């Protein structure tokens, strides 16, 4: 993911990662 | 837009936090 294009399911995966919280 | 910034182009994961609704 480092310096990678984030599209579709992979963008979704990153978004859930960043926005997840306790 | 997130697609233009992160899919079309390269963005850091830090730049995704702006789209946490």
């Amino acid at each position: 993911f480092v310096n990678q294009h984030l599209c579709g399911s992979e963008l979704v995966e990153a978004l859930y990662l960043v926005c997840g919280e306790r | 837009g997130i697609v233009e910034q992160c899919c079309h182009r390269i963005c850091s994961l830090y730049q995704l936090e702006n789209y946490c609704n």
